[PDB]
């Protein structure tokens, strides 16, 4: 069952920097035409210049705030003639809210069903999605807790725990308490972040893995029932959980063991009937693995895949949202065919000064000379001669990735 | 899909200083022979069709060019003065009333419903000037669409009682071509979309529409014709010695295009003194009459000069709603301080409509407030029909906005009663002033208001607007020039040569004035050129519509609307300098007022809106000395890119 | 040194040397009447000879070099109206 | 004696009005110091009785000829000059003489609330019913400013003072 509009003559990226540079050169790839927005603080930004046309949006809100703007957003689409909205990650991009909105504007949202995001966007929801399709969680709460369902999980299970918020992005809003007196401040300070950075602030305890990898399996599926993986990537080098540099495939890890994983993601995505790209989150330790988390959205670090499959993800999945055939339009190939060539490796060049606690610098950028060559990809943030680097948005410069057929 | 990302990223790559083979690439990639992986080694050298390379739009630059030019060498005409900082103009709040206009009537209903509308009204109804007569007068017809777009759909929405606005014809017309750089069409399309509720009235000469040749009759349709698809409501025709024949085919032309025709009597004299009786109230009855004979909707009264005293008015206006069954329109301007007591008069005697502009651009030599007239008569037998907080409010962007305009005012605005005297309306008066300075009389221009007097009365005492003020002025100017009284005129005038417009006037070529010519004079002024009595238009060359088009065409490089057809038509060699601004300064109508007048300060940046979803963010980074043969090199920052502009500094030039 | 005059920046009534060189012949004058691509000058860079055309219709309004004269990347040749 | 100013733009016509009910003596300046905050002008009022029962006494001519003399005393303070001379009808909102008008738009200024300078002519007409409804001349109509500024700027309505 297609969606009635599901065709495209322009799209509009709800985002900035990296991301919506990446969806343009997709769409133009795809003969859409596109547009951006950006705000008044933001209009510097690379992205705005590379779309067909861009528009302003959030006047008078802070620059943040101009991004998670609804309604202008939407106003924008309606006004520039846009048929589809493409996310990209962060800001809006796991927003129920807002996906409702675009979809009741009759524009094309780019990403799962509403219902998709509901049950993925919570964690909560989640792992009860995943146990009801039998794919192994990590002990926890039943649902959302109090302080003393919290003490009680950490008496049945003991500790560490992890300390973790229904709507956490990125690592803000989740602590770990090795401690009673760790779990009453923790659990305190995840529910303050998470009222703070995402508006509502229902917490759940999870067992804490003592040094896990994390292992995330990539997911495409359309309209048409069919659901396929495009092998996993390995973002275990993090620091203070938070990613920052990511691999794939997981060369450390053994096929069988891997392949487990994607099969377990697949099937997790098969029982809810999970529509267009997201990603299935693992925790890993000893030959065992646990679900952790969807992101029902495209990641920073789809990049990798890319390269060591061949298959265009973003064109992808604007593909899936114009009601196309994985297999029978767009051509991807039987699940057991899905190549799978070499490794890669992404880095994020940001900004974030290592001497000085990674605070991000800020200030021109008076030389910008960037490396090409053979198993070289870039795709560039805001950075370019001349371009004064904000304190508003985030730090990235540029993502680079390194591709060869031996990890080494 | 590896075709698809090279195309991608030869489009994607920006190279500036040097050229590249990219254009050849894109041509190549393009071909079928290459996309089929068919090509062989001879494919290129047989394929002359990937050798055409389009011209790439360059709209940034013309821009740079632009304001490089009145930065550094200011706005022709005016003060070459640095910018000052300007807030945003203040928007209103406005308590909105949904409500049928007299738009809506005549699109649902036609004219004659708009007539019974009127005629059906108690109050008195408002013609909003603000957006023609009254820049007209104050601004020297100056005002930029720029600005009249940002307050356009808050008077449409905000004043649903008006009966319209005045926003087309006149000077408008070629002023905004001319000095301008923008199209009074476009202007019109632009405003028509953001007021679809509001009546659009324009002043339209009946012989000659917004020019000043002599046009067939063909000619004169067509351009009511196209104004009238265009969003022209409501055509207010006169003519400039109320000679009624250079009226008759317009008025039939606009009610066959399903449009609203007043037809105009211009007021002069004072039907309140006896010694000048040429101009009395049978006079203007009679006349009345006729015009009701055409046709017309509406009569329309047009005090051009602002000489009606308001024991005047009202005698005017009662006998004439006692003589036509049509409503009656008056147009007046505060030139004397009387403008608000005269339509108060006014409004006793009847007067359906009245022409007011918005306070903040009233007052002077422009028509009487809009807000005043409605507390005038607040607690009177009638009232005036306005959403006056709404008024007041929208007042305010108004105020703001003139102030971008100081480099035009005329001077302070206040009453001059001496336009009792003289009958100048204002913008001969101003320009007689310009041209008195331009031949060193400045210092006696009193003794020219004087003069213009009294070739008045040598003249037989006539109707003066635009074009028969101008020969007034012309005259007076020449007597005092060469130092000639009205007798020396009469005894040597036979071997003098006098001004064009004056010789033009005696020939016929303005149509033939109340009560013909004085003859010995007429003798001695046109001599042997030749002399009409019929209506100019009967003798115009001819004008064909296919081939004026063609010539046009090959001319601009493109195909030629039908408004562009008529603009030429009108004004050819204005349209044509316009079309060179157009090609070497791009879309000037869309910079803000400020930045049109004055260019860019050191460090300023300025956001310019080229289109829906395009804006071009422009910095100035640094102005360079110029070198001694004028070069100045200007850096802007355009875009996230460093541009550098070349300007010549003509004050080194003309050193 | 009085540096030559040059052709403003984006100004298409203003012919300004595309490289440097010099000025081999002049074909027109200040108040010719003039047609899209017919040849206004020829000029020389690396002995490679350029014919400078009309952009456009128009009337030539001055030159701002003379026979056999030395020229400058920018330099101003020849202004059109 | 009447006098008023043509703030409104219907000084002229309120003369005129004034002149039909018997007084005896009006408040006008020359024509080229008149309209806007002044007082009507003179060569006007005489204008728009002339043809009326009840005429102005004046040498008009006279006048008009001196008035050139003021229209070119005026340019040399062009500086001074308050802003465009053209009516203003929200004056019987608030019922600030000129004054205090231009005054506390200075002081708005000082203070940084130049930009809401509407929402303090609002609270000038707050205030002054606050105040019991007042006659508002030099120096009462200062007290009336002073109290509406400070009010915005403290962020305080009526009942935040009573309160
Ligand atoms: N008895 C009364 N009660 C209350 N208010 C009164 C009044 N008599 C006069 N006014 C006010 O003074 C304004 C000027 O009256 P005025 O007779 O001086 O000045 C008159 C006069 O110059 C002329 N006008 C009006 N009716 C006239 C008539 N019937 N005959 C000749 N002239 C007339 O038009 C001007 C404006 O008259 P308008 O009636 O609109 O405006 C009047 C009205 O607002
Ligand atoms: N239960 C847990 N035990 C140990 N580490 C965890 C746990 N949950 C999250 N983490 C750490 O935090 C990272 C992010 O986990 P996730 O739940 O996906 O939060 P985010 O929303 O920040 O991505 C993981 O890769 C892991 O390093
Ligand atoms: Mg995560
Ligand atoms: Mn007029």
């Amino acid at each position: 069952l297609v969606p009635r509009g599901s065709h495209m003559k322009k799209l509009l990226v709800a985002n900035r920097g990296e991301i919506a540079v990446r969806v343009f050169r997709a769409c133009n790839e795809l003969g859409l035409s596109t547009v951006a927005v950006y705000a008044r603080e933001d209009e510097y930004s690379v992205h705005r210049f590379k779309a067909d046309e861009s528009y302003l949006i959030g006047q008078g809100k802070k620059p943040i705030d101009a991004y998670l703007d609804i309604d202008d957003i939407i106003r924008v689409a309606l006004e520039s003639g846009a048929d589809a909205i493409h996310p990209g990650y962060g800001l809006l991009s796991e927003n129920l809210e807002f996906a409702t909105k675009v979809r009741a504007a009759g524009l094309v949202f780019v990403g799962p069903e509403l219902h998709h995001l509901d049950i993925f966007g919570d964690k909560i929801k989640a792992k009860a999605a995943a146990d009801e399709a039998k794919v192994p969680g990590i002990p926890g709460t039943n649902g959302a807790v109090d302080i003393d369902g919290a003490l009680e999980f950490a008496k049945t299970y003991g500790y560490p725990v992890m300390i973790k918020a229904a709507l956490g992005g990125g690592g803000r809003g989740m602590r770990v308490a090795r401690n009673d007196a760790e779990m009453h401040d923790g659990y305190a300070r995840a529910k303050s972040e998470a009222i703070g950075a995402f508006g509502s602030g229902e917490i759940y305890v999870e067992k804490y893995i003592e040094n896990p990898k994390h292992i995330e399996v990539q997911i495409l599926g359309d309209r048409h029932g069919n659901i396929i993986h495009l092998h996993e990537r390995d973002c275990s080098v993090q620091r203070r959980n938070q990613k920052v540099i990511e691999i794939a495939p997981a060369v450390g890890l053994s096929p069988d063991f891997r392949n487990e994983i994607c099969e377990a993601a697949v099937k997790l995505c098969k029982n809810v009937g999970y529509v267009n790209a997201g990603t299935v989150e693992f925790l890993v330790k000893d030959d065992k693995f646990y679900f952790i988390e969807v992101n029902p959205r495209v990641q920073v670090e789809h990049t990798i895949t890319e390269l060591i499959t061949g298959v265009d993800i973003v064109q992808a999945q604007i593909l899936i949202a114009q009601g196309k055939d994985l297999h029978r339009e767009i051509g991807l190939p039987a699940q057991s065919e899905i190549p799978l060539l070499g490794s890669a490796i992404q880095c994020r060049i940001t900004t974030e000064d290592p001497q000085n606690g990674f605070l991000p610098d800020t200030g021109k950028i008076d030389t910008y000379r960037s490396p090409g060559g053979f198993g070289i990809r870039l795709d560039v943030g805001n950075a370019y001669a001349g371009y004064e680097v904000t304190p508003y948005f985030d730090s990235l410069l540029v993502k680079v990735c390194t591709f060869a057929n031996e990890f080494s | 899909d590896s075709v698809r990302k090279m195309d991608r990223v030869l489009h994607e790559f920006r190279i500036r200083g040097v050229k590249t083979n990219i254009p050849f690439l894109i041509n190549v990639i393009a071909n079928e022979n290459f996309t089929s992986g068919q090509a062989t080694t001879t494919f290129i050298d047989n394929t002359p069709s990937l050798f055409n390379f389009p011209r790439l739009r360059d709209r940034g630059t013309k821009t740079l060019h632009y304001l490089s030019m009145i930065t550094v060498n200011g706005f022709p005409g005016i003060e070459n003065t640095e910018k000052r900082h300007f807030e945003e103009p203040r928007q209103p709040l406005l308590n909105l009333e949904k409500k049928k206009t007299a738009k809506n009537i005549l699109d649902e209903q036609g004219a004659d419903a708009v007539v019974d509308y009127v005629k059906n009204t108690k109050e008195v109804l408002l013609t909003d000037t603000t957006l023609r007569d009254a820049h007209q007068s104050l601004l020297a017809t100056r005002l930029r669409l720029q600005d009249m777009k940002g307050i356009a759909q808050a008077i449409d929405q905000g004043l649903p009682e008006l009966f319209s606005a005045e926003m087309w014809g006149g000077a408008t017309f070629d002023v905004a071509y001319r000095f301008l750089n923008e199209s009074p069409w476009y202007r019109l399309r632009k405003l028509r979309k953001l007021m679809p509720n509001t009546m659009f009235q324009m002043l339209f000469r009946g012989s000659n529409a917004v020019g000043y040749q002599n046009y067939p009759d063909n000619v004169i349709e067509e351009f009511i014709r196209v104004a009238a698809h265009e969003g022209i409501d409501v055509f207010r025709i006169f003519d400039s010695l109320n000679w009624l024949p250079q009226m008759e085919k317009s008025i039939q032309a606009v009610r066959d295009n399903g449009k609203i025709a007043e037809a105009t009597i211009c007021y002069t004299g004072d039907i309140l003194d006896p010694s000048r009786p040429k101009y009395n109230i049978q006079y203007y009855k009679d006349l009345a009459k006729e015009l009701e004979a055409t046709g017309a909707h509406i009569l329309a009264v047009k005090d051009m000069a602002g000489l009606l005293k308001p024991q005047a008015a009202y005698r005017l206006i009662s006998e004439l709603k006692d003589t036509v069954d049509l409503p009656i329109h008056l147009h007046t301007h505060d030139t004397s301080g009387n403008g608000i007591i005269t339509y108060s008069g006014a409004t006793q005697a009847g007067v359906d409509i009245i022409d007011v502009a918005t306070a903040s651009l009233a007052g002077g030599t422009s028509q009487p407030s809009m807000q005043s007239i409605y507390y005038a008569l607040e607690h009177g037998p009638r009232h005036a029909s306005i959403n006056v907080k709404n008024a007041e409010q929208i007042d305010h962007y108004w105020e703001d906005v003139r102030k971008y305009y100081a480099p035009f005012e005329a001077g302070i605005t206040s009453p001059q009663t001496e336009v009792y005297m003289h009958e100048m309306p204002g913008g001969q008066y101003t320009n007689l002033k310009s041209q008195a300075a331009a031949v060193g009389l400045g210092h006696r221009f009193d003794e020219i208001k004087q003069m213009y007097r009294k070739v008045n009365m040598m003249f037989g005492d006539i109707i003066k607007v635009t074009p028969s003020s101008k020969v007034v002025g012309d005259m007076a100017l020449f007597m005092i020039q060469n130092d000639l009284t009205e007798e020396d005129v009469y005894a040597r005038g036979n071997e003098l040569n006098f001004p064009e417009s004056v010789v033009s006037f005696f020939r016929g070529d303005l149509g033939q004035p109340v009560g013909g010519f004085p003859e010995k004079l007429q003798k001695i002024i046109v001599k042997d050129k030749a002399v009409i009595t019929d209506r100019p238009g009967l003798h115009a060359e001819k004008v064909d519509f296919e081939t004026v088009k063609a010539d046009l065409e090959q001319k601009i490089g493109y195909e030629p609307g039908d408004h562009e057809v008529i603009s030429y038509i009108m004004y050819p060699q204005v349209f044509l300098d316009y079309q060179k601004m157009q090609r070497e300064f791009g879309a000037v109508t869309l910079l803000d007022t400020p930045t049109f007048l004055h260019g860019m300060r050191l460090n300023e940046k300025i956001e310019v809106q080229i289109e829906k979803g395009k804006t071009l963010s422009i910095r100035l980074d640094e102005i360079g000395e110029p070198d001694l043969a004028g070069n100045r090199v200007l850096f802007f920052n355009l875009n996230g890119q460093r541009r550098e502009v070349v300007i010549n500094d003509q004050s080194v030039q003309a050193q | 040194v009085v540096a030559k005059r040059k052709a403003e920046t984006g100004n298409p009534n203003q012919i300004g040397a595309t490289m440097p060189g010099s000025v081999l012949e002049i074909l027109v004058k200040a108040g010719d009447k003039v047609q899209k691509g017919q040849a206004l000058m020829v000029t020389e860079a690396m002995k490679m000879e350029t014919t400078i055309e009309a952009p456009f219709d128009g009337e030539i309004v001055d030159l701002h070099v003379v026979k056999g004269e030395a020229i400058q990347t920018q330099d101003l040749l020849i202004e059109i109206n």
